[PDB]
């Protein structure tokens, strides 16, 4: 329980884009209250081999950060859409059609004109004006927030205890939220 | 000078409108997304309402 | 229940106003010196109005 704990699995909130709070993986537990030492020892080696994978998965995939579940992810640490620039082939020459029309020709329908060899091409930035920060998506909640294997739980001075497992806890208030 | 003994009936009429009760911590409109809609009690958990 | 067979007459009255037709290419007021009033400086052509 302290040596081989149950991992705290994180609850996502798709609206705020943050983790709600982590509770232990109670719903994937395996029942060896009817097993003996030939099989309790084999299941406890699977509880511990899983916890080695989750520490290995967090060392590969989770972003190194001080506060677990921060409230505003920076724009450099959030996956952002960076598309290719949009290449716009402009259909009509503007000042070559105000000279045909002033000369008396009625243009209708629609190089693309037979009376103009000129062709304008415009290249526009597709991405946003400012990079987005504040909340991670679903796919970055999968990469980060690997379930926390919390060895020897709640034994270190308080304040070092993980309060960001709790779904009521504001980090910048250091208090649990209420109904008002 | 021959007035009768009377009692006062007070009431109001408020047509065309909705009795709004905002879900804000001070009942004020400080934004469309109120401070109790961003409250981590009401954001990270499911609560009954009666 | 004894209503007669009827026809509907529709009209309008619009007093106090001038029927403004703007000399713009989209009938909008994008400025006092309109884009068709600048097109005719660029064309340098005289036209007769009928």
């Amino acid at each position: 329980s302290k040596e081989i704990p149950t991992p705290y699995m994180w609850s996502y909130q798709p609206q705020m884009g943050l983790a709600a709070g982590a509770a232990q993986d109670y719903s994937t537990r395996i029942n060896y209250m009817s097993a003996g030492p030939h099989m309790i020892s084999r299941v406890n080696g699977i509880r511990a081999h899983r916890n080695r994978i989750l520490l290995e998965q967090a060392a590969i995939t989770t972003t190194p950060r001080n506060n677990l579940n921060p409230r505003s992810w920076p724009a450099a640490l959030v996956y952002q859409e960076s598309p290719a620039p949009t290449t716009v082939v402009l259909p009509r020459d503007a000042q070559a059609e105000v000279q045909m029309t002033n000369s008396g020709a009625q243009l209708a329908g629609g190089g693309r004109p037979s009376f103009t060899p000129r062709q304008a091409i415009l290249t526009l930035q597709t991405s946003s004006s400012e990079p987005r920060s504040g909340g991670i998506g679903t796919l970055q909640f999968i990469e980060e927030f690997v379930p926390s294997v919390y060895f020897n739980p709640f034994s270190g001075p308080p304040g070092h205890y993980p309060d960001q497992f709790i779904p009521n806890f504001d980090a910048v208030k250091d208090s649990a939220d209420g109904y008002d | 000078k021959t007035a009768v003994d009377s009692i006062t009936q007070k009431k109001f009429l408020c047509d065309r409108t909705l009795w709004r009760i905002p879900f804000s911590s001070n009942f004020m409109s400080m934004g469309a997304l109120t401070d109790l809609g961003q409250n981590l009690l009401y954001a990270n958990s499911a609560h009954a309402l009666d």
